[PDB]
């Protein structure tokens, strides 16, 4: 039986989101107070797994791992193994800016972003410049020609 | 003592370029207008606190977070020209470890990720904030997910005050930095 994985049994309200909540304080599941001496009513709040080869696969371990990260809305360093290509602007293209798809035309900018802003936005929520992720340069985009015909 | 922070503790809510654009936003800001405490001490950290300082050399360095804040909790301090924060359990009178006039910072637990924004804007005047408009870029997101209940500054004056969650109109212009700004819940031309 291996007794090494611990989780914690008692606590006096719920966890918020990404919380982590290492204390041992003693926790007193009654009225007498604990004054940190464990017995009736004062609970070390960590049980013991217990974890035997024979164990049903309900109670056998599993190990888990959850990957977090926060979409476009800033610089990137962490991308997938997609290649890259030139650049070519004053005619529409289709544009992958770090995972930021679109179609337009790129043209140089006169705009000053900010050191922790990767891309612009329109009154149409709709993006309006980019910063190119292998030259610090500012392109604005613009949507090519259309009308009705 | 006691001063009014008249448009201060304004912050970029977001990562993104604007320009010529009166964007509406809800968060956590710092009131306008609001009593702003001055200390010529631990306090609370309810739901996220603007710090202020005005300094000739630096005197005020470090910040500690926590709930008990006695080896059972975040440090920061400034070391000459290296900023350091930790989480350790410290003993003052690990799970986490990084290192990189007015100045005025605003500090944020989100989720469990550490928000800290910071502006810095030379001043010339010794009796409170001046005043006039601006904005706060963020500076740090830290993933300590650490509970946060009471916080103390370590050392030249500063001044605190506490955030609220109301609605606020930003004004980018055409460079892209907040100009102005309007509480839409101060009073009712405001509204
Ligand atoms: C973070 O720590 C604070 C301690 O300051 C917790 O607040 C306590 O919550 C329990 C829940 O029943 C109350 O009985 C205490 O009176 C609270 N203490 C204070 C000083 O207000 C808070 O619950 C912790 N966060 C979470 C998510 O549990
Ligand atoms: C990445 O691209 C930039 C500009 O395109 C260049 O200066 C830099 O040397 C490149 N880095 C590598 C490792 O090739
Ligand atoms: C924007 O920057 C230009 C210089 O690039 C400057 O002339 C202009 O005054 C700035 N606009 C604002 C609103 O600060």
């Amino acid at each position: 039986g291996n007794y090494n994985y611990l989780y914690r049994l008692f606590r006096k309200s719920n966890l918020k989101p990404f919380e982590r909540d290492i204390s041992t304080e003693i926790y007193q599941a009654g009225s007498t107070p604990c004054n940190g001496v464990e017995g009736f009513n004062c609970y070390f709040p960590l049980q013991s797994y217990g974890f035997q080869p024979t164990n049903g696969v309900g109670y056998q371990p599993y190990r888990v791992v959850v990957l977090s990260f926060e979409l476009l809305h800033a610089p990137a360093t962490v991308c997938g193994p997609k290649k890259s290509t030139n650049l070519v602007k004053n005619k529409c293209v289709n544009f992958n800016f770090n995972g930021l798809t679109g179609t337009g035309v790129l043209t140089e900018s006169n705009k000053k972003f900010l050191p922790f802003q990767q891309f612009g936005r329109d009154i149409a929520d709709t993006t309006d410049a980019v910063r190119d992720p292998q030259t610090l340069e500012i392109l604005d985009i613009t949507p090519c020609s259309f009308g009705g015909v | 003592a006691y001063t009014n922070s008249f448009t201060r503790g304004v912050y970029y809510p977001d990562k993104v370029f604007r320009s010529s654009v009166l964007h509406s936003t809800q968060d956590l800001f710092l009131p306008f207008f609001s009593n702003v405490t001055w200390f010529h001490p631990v306090l609370p950290f309810n739901d996220g606190v603007y710090f202020a300082s005005t300094e000739k050399s630096n005197i005020i360095r470090g910040w500690i977070f926590g709930t008990t804040l006695d080896s059972k909790s975040l440090l920061i301090v400034n070391n000459a020209t290296n900023v350091v924060i930790k989480v350790c359990e410290f003993q003052f009178c690990c799970t986490f470890e990084y290192v990189s006039n007015l100045r005025e910072f605003v500090f944020k637990n989100i989720d469990g990720y550490f928000k800290i924004y910071s502006k810095h804007t030379p001043i010339n005047l010794v009796r409170d904030l001046p005043q006039g408009f601006s904005a706060l870029e963020p500076l740090v997101d830290l993933p300590i997910g650490i509970n946060i209940t009471r916080f103390q500054t370590l050392l030249a004056a500063y001044y605190v005050g506490y955030l609220q969650p109301r609605t606020f109109l930003l004004k980018y212009n055409e460079n892209g930095t907040i100009t102005d700004a309007v509480d839409c819940a101060l009073d009712p031309l405001s509204e």
